[PDB]
């Protein structure tokens, strides 16, 4: 967990 | 009747000073403009949160492709953001593994890309000369 | 602070009516120009001999890429040319392997890219309605 | 049908 893959917008 | 056009492309940013940056928690940088596609009049750029976005990310440098400007409604592109290492190669890479819907003014990307303790840390290469190098191909659907 | 670059590109290239390109163009055929480096300042294009313009090479098509404005002294990149099928895959790609040194005004590429027989022979897949599409995916040294 | 050799203009 160093990187996570979900991906959003600009929030 | 001949036309061309730059479907897929990557950029290379690179921030010099990563340590001694300016920006907290919420706080953006943002890349210069790079053009693609028919006319050149596709426009996007990088936005870095150095020190994340939210509470959710607050360990976390957060990175998203943002569409600046285009002609029609909307852009459907695939991503993938990596890190330029000290031995020169590409690390730590993630894709949107689909096309997303980018319109005018719209990003998309990873909140959480990397944990700031281990691109601090310097067994992992990744600040070599304090300089932090990313990398974003771009592909976009035809 | 931050400074960033487009180093690698693909560009898609679409001549419409390619049996009598030479009718409306002749022996040459430049694309229209293409841009990456710092700030957009390295333009480049396809440059096409649909016939080649020598003995060995008049059985085939002439695909090289050439680069057309360059404010630096010069560039070194590695390129890669194939043709897109009408069922939309890559094929015929052909590879520069190592980097060649560019300068504005030079090119460099495939004499004998593909035979105009086998191209032009419309069950073979690569004329659909009389439309050539050729991809160079191009990746500047650093 | 394809030959590998790289030239300049």
């Amino acid at each position: 967990p160093e990187q996570d893959s979900a991906v959003t917008s600009g929030e | 009747m001949a036309s061309g056009k730059v479907v897929k492309f990557s950029y290379m940013w690179t921030i010099n000073n990563f340590s001694f940056c300016r920006e907290e928690m919420g706080e953006v940088i943002k890349s210069s403009t790079f053009s693609s596609g028919a006319n050149d009049k596709l426009k996007w750029c990088l936005r870095v949160n150095p020190k994340g976005l939210d509470e959710e990310s607050k360990d976390y440098l957060s990175l998203y492709l943002l569409l600046v400007s285009c002609p029609k409604s909307e852009v459907r592109a695939k991503f993938k953001f990596s890190i330029l290492n000290a031995k020169g190669e590409e690390t730590k890479a993630m894709e949107s593994q689909r096309a997303y819907r980018f319109v005018q003014g719209k990003d998309w990307g990873f909140k959480k890309f990397i944990r700031r303790d281990f691109l601090l840390d310097e067994a992992n290469g990744l600040l070599p000369d304090d300089k932090l190098t990313l990398f974003c191909e771009v592909s976009v659907v035809q």
